[PDB]
């Protein structure tokens, strides 16, 4: 997709996870755990309801009969009342198909955008202290408890603390 | 070294959704866009509403038997239904379209009397089987057939005069009879040559009986054709006519704005609607449906599509 | 160090797109979505047609010579051309337009014998010098130009009546004859009034002959006015008529619905097409075209625009 | 342009890679390379053939005419078709300008992406071992054979095999 | 160490507009798309524009008195004003709407004498109190009103023929006076019945005078309803007429085309448009507009909305 | 947003920089600096103006009135005028309604990428003698003077030159 996460450079979704949209999965000396995460999910959310309420809507015109249902029309208006109801029904059925189309296309790679700030926003605090895997994660060369990870997520981590060991470790 | 992934949620069921690259896009929630669903019912609640039953809209006007309970009112709503019965006796109305719009735009009809009386040689009073009312012969409410009172003799030269007295316009109707047959004619309106001018300010016409061979409709085959003016407030219409007149005993006068509706859905006034088609109402909050492109009221857009899924999730990449 | 560079192709001679942001955008390729090219040619592949030639639609109905072969038939097309025959005697048909668009949405005509015979006063083989066939004075082939056998003499008062046995409706026409002087509507009717009626229980109307100076249309001051209605399966239709009246020795019935095209193109068989206008054929599977806001069919839809280049490639960026 | 690589920091098309719309060139000691990618081209051509499939098309409603080419058309009647027309055909022209325009934007862009995406999955695989030089372009810090650039192309290249060579040139 | 940041501008107070995804998203600068503003004059710069002033369109082809300014002319561009004066004496005109259109998208009339001419015992110098011109008496001046000299007696039977010696159609018009009274029609035509007819290669009609009781208006009981057609280069129109005939003096010739603008705002020959409504000019370079759905010209297209505001801008993310 | 610079990474933006859109504010022993970055400013300027270009225009079609604004209309084809002129409004007030929400969004997501690009090149100019702070800024390890920042901005630093200074100061 446009920006190479979802469906991307990661490899798939977790079923797992029904507590949000986007978030972590981590593994240290007291285990694993998985984490949502807030911002990205409700920042996905809430575009997603202002498309939602822009499009579930219809016009206030009121409309009258034209053509009526238990009697005949004139000949003459009765093919131009066809004409243009077609005409209309045709740039409606359009611009409908339109609309739909082109919002999905926008709301899929809206919610890709979102996978990789998050994305990047982690890799940025975690500096010179971790590696890219490719699919999404980070190694991170230096131990990193419970509290460790929950900096990271929390974006409170502080990469001056563990850099000396980090560098020994990624330098070797 | 420690780990940490970053990933996203997915489903296990996704919804199939259509973008500007791809047809067969699977997404992990979607939600329809086009309404297929009607209520099979005229949702009346939060509207003074007037069903017709099987009275036409035309028959309020000249007061045919099936609308002796709709000859007057107000309404916000009016329901008119299939086979609606607006002449007994067979004819029609001239501008009978213009006619039957104008009563399905207003909000109401009130009548007010010509005060049309006539000498002691007409028979105001002329029935027919085809009008049934309460069991025997009867006519038009809001007209008479004028004939003469001894048969075979010259109908009188006769002049009737409506003013206008209101301050808002009102909507006068009158019919004229065409007889089947010349035996008919002169017994009725006598052997002179008849004629019939209609004279206001804004209108003017004449018209003349026409004698002539027709099929039979519910067993006559004489006709009464209608025709309608508007009477400004202040001006009088005049009538004058010797045989073959239906003359108004009442003129309308139609009231305000209401939403006219032709379906065959029974009524429901436990839910309110502002759309409405044939086959019923639609509540959808949806901007588009597929139901029909004859609507009326504040409705969503009539497309020719089954369905339209818009996303309203990311790409659905299952495990 | 070795290494490893990233690129993307380009090509020599890319294609100019407008974007959003961008009027001269150069891509890799690109290819038309407004169609500019017709065919010259009605392409009636699989299509059941018929080219009218000088014949007019209305000529058809009526029979006039020009129409001779093209009095019955069916087709899913039905083809027009300009400056087509309707009327050899000189008139007009009533409500001409609406009658034409009837037949040119019809899928073909069938014809059925009115059955109207004739007493020995009446003489039915009235002809003219206008409707020539073979180099002899004939008439329209589906109707008779009633007159008295006897030149001068009354023409007796006469009723034919169609009914219509069929499941479905059959259109009828007739003519009123409108002659050009005293002594010429003497001589075919006599001095007595004349008078038309025609009525069914749908429809009804009364005619007279109008005498009357004119100008020469193809050497005639006379007219023949055309009048028609629907006769409604069952009901019968009812001529009284004494003089004037160009009566129909058959009656009309439209079968299904073909696609009227107007155009002066020449027909191709193997040629195939959805799309027609006045020049041609559209056989293009583009979504606009320029050529004609005028067109019928299943057709792109025009817009004012003599190129619109759809981008199927990136960037062109060469070296 | 919108991701930075087409008509960006990749300074020009190859007019030479006629096997492909993406690729990769190399350098190292056993020669000069060059190979088409494979799975980026064919994203970006289905994707416009997914346009294509659904732009390239009429609507199934059959019209018929309300206008005669021969006789006069009802003077009211007349003004109201001609102004309907004329209000449907601006309508068509505008959704037509539009439709293309967008289309043409989005297009320029997903190509451009494709490409960023390709860079991008070659620098996750190439990890510490490799600098970028700001042009699409990766300095390989270790002997990179044939076999060895394929692995890159393939999706099969592992950076722990040569990190100890890379990283001591790289560090000097 | 030492460091390089990387930013953007921004701005104190920023504009709100709308998104695909956010209905309050603060931008740097925006700009308006629809336009609310109108000029409130007709601009008409580079136009040789006619103001009909109190004239009705209609009344330049009858002469009635408002109109003795406009009988003759060209234009590119007519204006039409509310309550502009057709008919002086009494009546209207039948396709009168068709008509209006036609002299509105005219760019020009020119006058041609019919040559008409009339016996000794009519006087064809008929005048009305209705009608006053110069401080007297007078009538429609492209017409004549033609009674019997002599009050009483029957008015002689006259047939008079206008041909078309141009090369371009020319539209010709007449009336029928309808008298309020049997004395009156007797005193002006006679006792005979009156009868017209009218007759040319592409049309024919017959009217009858009706004499019908009828309210006053400007004082008047009586009523002239008026008629027209196209007469074809080379083609004749026939009269043919004993009493109520309100006969033509000159026909008129439309000249090219031009636009029609109805409008209540004043000229203004200093400023240029290309688009007018009732309340003036819009002069502005954005796709849409409020002010109207009722626009002539080249306009901006109406939209239901205030205002909708284009972003030129970064989101504005202030300090 | 989209690119994750403009109202994402990047805190805010600067009220005080007025000669152009996107730019540089350093840090040195000598002191601070602000200086506006042209490319990229009228990139995104460009491509506003082509937006308004094609959106601020009206189109040429010629239309007459098909309604008087001070006699009656006939009632059957009057209708129809109301329906059709009230179906081609909702159209057009949609149609409006669409185009600007959506280049609203494309013209703000545009915005945002330029920002990015610029950061991008920077990024690759700076190579192995700077890291990202995670904030938009740079921190330069080694001494970096007008001279060096001016280098910067006008895309000719020769990361080379440094690179023993700040491998150095980054790695010991
Ligand atoms: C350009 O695009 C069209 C339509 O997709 C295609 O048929 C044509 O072969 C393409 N041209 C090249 C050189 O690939
Ligand atoms: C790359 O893939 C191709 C095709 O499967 C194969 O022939 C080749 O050996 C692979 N190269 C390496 C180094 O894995
Ligand atoms: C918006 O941009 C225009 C054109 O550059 C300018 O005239 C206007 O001053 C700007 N608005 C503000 C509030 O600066």
């Amino acid at each position: 997709g446009l920006f190479g996460a979802i469906a991307g450079f990661i490899e798939n979704g977790w079923e797992g996870m029904v507590d949000g949209w986007y978030g972590f999965r981590h593994q240290n000396a007291q285990g694993t755990g998985q984490a949502a995460d807030y911002k990205s999910t409700q920042a996905a959310i809430d575009q997603i309801t202002g498309k939602l309420n822009r499009i579930i809507k219809k016009t206030n015109t009121e409309f009258e009969s034209i053509e009526s249902e238990f009697s005949e029309i004139d000949h003459q208006i009765g093919n131009v009342i066809n004409w243009t109801k077609d005409s209309i029904t045709d740039i409606w059925t359009y611009q409908a198909e339109l609309l739909v189309a082109m919002e999905n296309q926008h709301t899929i790679d809206m919610a890709d955008s979102e996978m990789l700030n998050l994305y990047e926003r982690v890799r940025k605090q975690l500096r010179q202290n971790a590696e890219e895997d490719g699919k999404g994660c980070f190694e991170i060369y230096h131990a990193c408890d419970d509290s460790c990870m929950e900096s990271i997520r929390n974006n409170t981590y502080n990469h001056s603390q563990y850099r000396e060991e980090a560098l020994l470790n990624r330098l070797n | 070294p420690d780990k940490i992934c970053l990933g996203h949620h997915a489903v296990a069921n996704g919804t199939i959704v259509k973008t500007l690259t791809n047809e067969q896009e699977e997404v992990t929630n979607a939600t329809e866009t086009v309404e297929s669903t009607s209520l099979n019912r005229l949702c009346m609640k939060g509207r003074n509403h007037k069903d017709l039953g099987n009275c036409h809209p035309i028959g309020m006007l000249i007061g045919t038997p099936a609308c002796d309970l709709h000859l007057t009112g107000t309404w916000d709503t009016l329901i008119e239904r299939k086979n609606a019965i607006a002449y007994c006796y067979p004819g029609a109305t001239v501008n009978e379209k213009a006619l039957r719009q104008k009563i399905m735009e207003s909000g109401g009809i009130s009548k007010i009397n010509t005060g049309f009386t006539y000498g002691s040689s007409i028979n105001s009073a002329g029935t027919t089987k085809a009008c049934m009312r309460n069991g025997g012969n009867s006519f038009y409410a809001e007209l008479k057939w004028l004939v003469s009172k001894n048969k075979g003799q010259n109908f009188p030269q006769t002049t009737n005069t409506y003013r206008n007295a209101d301050t808002a316009e009102h909507l006068i109707m009158w019919g004229i009879h065409h007889p089947s047959s010349t035996q008919e004619k002169n017994d009725l309106y006598g052997t002179q040559s008849l004629s019939i001018s209609v004279g206001s300010s804004t209108y003017k016409n004449s018209f003349v009986p026409v004698v002539g061979a027709r099929p039979q409709v519910n067993g006559l085959s004489g006709r009464i054709d209608f025709h309608w003016t508007l009477v400004q407030p202040g001006d009088k219409i005049i009538f004058s006519h010797n045989g073959g007149l239906i003359a108004p005993s009442r003129v309308s006068k139609l009231i305000g704005r209401g939403l006219g509706i032709q379906s065959e859905a029974p009524i429901d006034n436990s839910c309110e609607s502002k759309c409405f088609w044939r086959g019923g109402s639609i509540n959808t909050r949806l901007p588009f449906q597929n139901l029909s492109p004859r609507t009326v009221g504040q409705c969503p857009k009539y497309v020719n599509k089954k369905s339209l899924m818009l996303a309203t999730g990311m790409r659905n990449v299952p495990e």
